[PDB]
DNA sequence: CGATATCAGAATCCCGGTGCCGAGGCCGCTCAATTGGTCGTAGACAGCTCTAGCACCGCTTAAACGCACGTACGCGCTGTCCCCCGCGTTTTAACCGCCAAGGGGATTACTCCCTAGTCTCCAGGCA
DNA sequence: TGCCTGGAGACTAGGGAGTAATCCCCTTGGCGGTTAAAACGCGGGGGACAGCGCGTACGTGCGTTTAAGCGGTGCTAGAGCTGTCTACGACCAATTGAGCGGCCTCGGCACCGGGATTCTGATATCGAT
């Protein structure tokens, strides 16, 4: 068994750990590390993921496009704090068309 | 009175006391229909974000997409795919939804449409229903017609290639005289992806008074027309000496 | 001197994306201007890490970091 | 290499029916390597910062703590503890 | 007789269909050509003969994009502060001096 | 009842894992 | 003798352009930096040098704020600035 | 409470700085609330650091790396 | 013994630039011409803020520079000015500045 | 213990610079931040430029396009000029 | 009575006298920068493989261009009314001063347990 | 179809992380005086604001004209990356002077002081109605 599964993860421990150490962010780097950051990457993915499938049914579709993914993360809050300085290709925006701009 | 039958009665050719010597037609028809549309892709997700009421209608329940949908305030109208399904009130036209209007003769100009009852301001009266044109045959039912001695000729630009022909079949709507102080306008609706041209009321009109809106008309003739409405500030002649067209 | 090709209607078009109801005449040149500002600070970068690989071709990993490096991180690119 | 099949075996758990282009694949492998390298870079600030040599799951969690918003955060937080309890089991 | 038309459309009514259709759409609104051309020749100036991947100009024309509509977004806001409508420069020139840019 | 233009879909295909 | 509406607030720009002089209280900021700090961990204690970054911090940051909200009153082409000025400024700087 | 002890004459002489000529008076509860979110979102962070080290004190550093954090670079202290 | 600062004619400290740059983690390998050449770019810019700086000092008449005689430096050159936009200066000040509309 | 400043070498080059001149420790304190924080921008994009270019040595050539992409204007051409000038040097 | 000016008097900036505190130079010695040598490997170099990019061609057609023209908008001005500025008096708490307690950050010796580096097994997955 | 690389299993050396003890820097709390700033009130000047009327420049529309994309054929620069091997940088001991710390010394500055010019905000002659 690998050290996903006894994270309960679907994510690569051993590529996150992998790079935890090639990437030089530390002269060494602690074995509960990359299982920690392994389950808050697969973590914000699901987040992510929940919402743009959301988006997707919302549509009434059934596959995620890269709209999906803009109108998950504009319309929550938080994730728009996140990734407010992030431009996603083929995203567009949200309407968010002004009232003094309506008849 | 209008007695609309399928066996044509007695009336010599001016459809005027009995709307069935000549044919009548209850929707827009099409002589070149294409295959090249906008509704399949451009108006297929253009919709109001108006939150469909789920329990509240009929009583207490207010009208789903009123003056607050976008869609209205923009002159489209509702798809299929509206989030109130057939609670939208926005889908007028695709509903056949008219107004209590009467056909009568008033002035030697010809005959009119007058309100039944009382009807409040944007109040939508009739779609302007015909034969769509393109750009060949409309140039030849103008020339061809002329010497075929037609009194009333009921042609309408609606786009570039798009040309409205009430001539040979038209609904109630085709009755609608002129004036310069109108009580009604022709509007330009996009329905499923399809311009349509529909008549509103702009003032109050009273039960029993004539509806009448503002002809945008030109002449496109060698002959000269001029209306005897006569209100207020009648211009009386088509478009003075212009050769547009 | 290509700025020109960023046509009145397309500036309109990104104009409307962005919710603008009605442009004055002199905004095409203004939105040319800035344009090829952000541009020209984008390209510079790109090329400078293309000259730093010995590369010639300009990648889309020069541009995402050259935008990353602008402070504008893209996604679907890396 | 990308996390692209971790990202569609995510997706079937809160998703199970719904599929993801290619281009919405290349969005989540582009977040995923952006997140990763901005709770990297910060534990590894967090870590130069205390004069420590070794990222820890303190260090990771701190740059969680930091880097997320508040509710998010605490899911996060709670997934990564979660995660390190079962694994050291 | 002769021809008639149905009323003009109402100004501001196009230009609100205008920005519901390009805001639901996911595309690129710059004519790709005439900017790919663009990128070249500000490239020139940087580096001679130089060339480009595909997807390199496709990502330069999304960020683009994506910074001039952030723009003409805050460019909107300034020209709905002053109690008016009409983007004019001051607007973008403001939208940029209070950025920071 | 009504759909919508298949070109909306051919240009971004599903992830293949092969 | 009385000076016109404004002349003193020109006056008053030039005095306090020309220092370098913090310009809100000590010790009531002090306070404030502990009362709002005291909510993510309790009875936290201060360097007095935390205390002074955290002011010269939030000095430049709502100095330059109004920088920026007076070229917004100032499109408006209003003096005074207001509220709308305010919430503009950040909406567009990105907040 | 401690906010109101941010008085409206420090509150104008900011603005005075910032080269405002006239302040209306709704801009002193305005300025205290983005005063406020702008010190909670440097003291959260700066706790967070000193957490970290499991101080009980906050230092310079720990702000200075706040708003290092933030963008907000200070010099003068580290 | 000629230190490595004193062989790049530098006065900057290239022995310490070394030992951050393989110390705080940047690489897993320094060239022993990176620190000599990033010892000679932050001399670069610490002479010009310094240049800067004494003139603003003169034109205060004062013999030392203080946190003011920075601020104005950096803040009234074009490229200094954008290389440190993002930084606040403790002690700084701002420059002295009156729009248009607002003066008589 | 022994703390790590600039202080000295600031000094050197203020007294090269402006040789009748001197500094208070406010303003050291600001040159130490600015020497410090710029330290770490070059040698942290020198670092993912050596990550990009999958290399493990930041080299002279690193530094220097680090301060390419850094530096604006003329600024950068005459901080490529010193660095050149100094690794010259130090390679006679 | 009009249009374009004269003096008061609060602010300000200057030239000079003062003292105080911190910039600057000094002296010691820690400790880390240097030298000199050895060593393993990162990457410079030479060379091959081909996939992407560049180039020219032609059709098609939707887009952009040019111009019509109507009327909504942005603008300049008039008025008023209200709230903000400038100022004087009153209220009180911010700041300075010296002080003391004791918390708790910085330091130390020693422990130990954790990770890196190594070597071996083996299973998920490229066409 | 096979098999290979990546990942995990076991052990390993040694050095980073952690405890326990202590010092003692500097932070929190305390008190009281001084005096400056904040609070509080007020009059009335200038500006926010609305309303109105006006001139044009902007959109909405149309017909005409181009060149933006498809799609295709064809060249080949140069991206990619595989092997060699050598100049390089990592590492370690033995070594020594650079530069941090803690120490004074004295002149640069902040400040008090009284006067000169500045500026602002009125008051007044040639003008004209």
């Amino acid at each position: 068994k690998t050290r996903s599964s006894r994270a309960g993860l679907q994510f690569p421990v051993g590529r996150v750990h992998r790079l935890l150490r090639k990437g030089n962010y530390s002269e060494r780097v602690g074995a509960g590390a990359p299982v920690y950051l392994a389950a808050v990457l697969e973590y914000l993915t699901a987040e992510i993921l929940e919402l743009a499938g959301n988006a997707a049914r919302d549509n009434k579709k059934t596959r995620i496009i890269p709209r999906h993914l803009q109108l998950a993360i504009r319309n929550d809050e938080e994730l728009n704090k996140l990734l407010g300085r992030v431009t996603i290709a083929q995203g567009g925006v949200l309407p968010n068309i002004q009232a003094v701009l309506l008849p | 009175d209008d007695f609309r039958d399928p066996q044509r009665w007695k009336e010599c050719a001016k459809q005027g006391k009995m709307p069935c010597y000549f044919d009548l037609i209850e929707e827009n028809v099409y002589l070149t229909e294409r295959k090249k549309n906008k509704s399949h892709r451009d108006i297929k997700r253009m919709q109001c974000e108006c939150t469909p009421l789920s329990k509240d209608e009929r009583a207490q329940g207010e009208i789903a997409c009123g003056e607050d949908c976008l869609n209205r305030l923009l002159m489209i109208e509702c798809s299929s795919r509206c989030p109130n399904g057939d609670y939208c009130s926005n889908r007028r036209f695709q509903r056949k939804q008219h107004a209590d209007v009467e056909v009568i003769l008033t002035e030697k100009k010809g005959w009119g449409l007058r309100a039944a009852k009382d009807l409040p301001s944007n109040t939508f009266v009739l779609e302007y229903c015909g034969e769509v044109l393109d750009h060949k045959e409309f140039k030849a039912r103008v020339k061809e017609y002329a010497r075929n001695k037609n009194i009333h000729y009921y042609f309408m630009a609606l786009k570039n290639d798009e040309i409205i022909d009430a001539t040979q079949k038209g609904n109630c709507s085709r009755f609608m005289n002129h004036s310069c102080e109108p009580n009604c306008e022709t509007q330009k609706w996009t329905v499923n992806g399809q311009l349509r041209v529909g008549f509103f009321t702009t003032k109050l009109v009273p039960s029993g008074s004539e509806l009448t809106f503002d002809y945008q008309f030109q002449r496109y003739g060698k002959e000269a027309q001029k209306c005897f409405c006569g209100s207020a500030n009648c211009r009386g002649y088509l478009g003075g000496e212009n050769r547009v067209s | 001197d290509n700025i020109q090709g960023i046509t009145k209607p397309a500036i309109r078009r990104l104009a409307r994306r962005g919710g603008v109801k009605r442009i004055s005449g002199l905004i095409y040149e203004e939105t040319r201007g800035v344009l090829k500002v952000f541009l020209e600070n984008v390209i510079r970068d790109a090329v400078t890490y293309t000259e730093h690989a010995k590369r010639k071709t300009v990648t889309a990993m020069d541009v995402v970091y050259a935008l990353k490096r602008q402070g504008r991180t893209l996604y679907g690119f890396g | 290499e990308s996390y692209s099949v971790y990202v569609y075996k995510v997706l079937k758990q809160v998703h199970p029916d719904t599929g993801i282009s290619s281009k919405a694949m290349g969005i989540m492998n582009s977040f995923v390597n952006d997140i990763f390298e901005r709770i990297a870079g910060e534990a590894s600030r967090l870590a130069h910062y205390n004069k420590r040599s070794t990222i820890t799951s303190r260090e990771i969690q701190t740059a969680v703590r930091l880097l997320l918003p508040g509710e998010l955060a605490k899911h996060a937080v709670s997934e990564g503890t979660k995660a390190v309890t079962k694994y050291t089991s | 007789g002769g021809v008639m038309k149905p009323h003009r459309y109402r100004p501001g009514t196009v230009a609100l269909r205008e920005i519901r259709r390009y805001q639901k759409s996911t595309e690129l609104l710059i004519r790709k050509l005439p900017f790919q051309r663009l990128v070249r020749e500000i490239a020139q100036d940087f580096k001679t003969d130089l060339r480009f991947q595909s997807s390199a100009v496709m990502a330069l024309q999304e960020a683009s994009e994506a910074y001039l509509v952030g723009l003409f977004e805050d460019t909107n806001l300034a020209a709905i502060h002053a109690k008016r409508v009409t983007i004019m420069p001051k607007d973008i020139q403001l939208a940029r001096r209070i950025r920071g840019e | 009842a009504e759909e919508g233009d298949s070109e909306s879909e051919i240009e971004d295909e599903t992830f293949n894992p092969s």
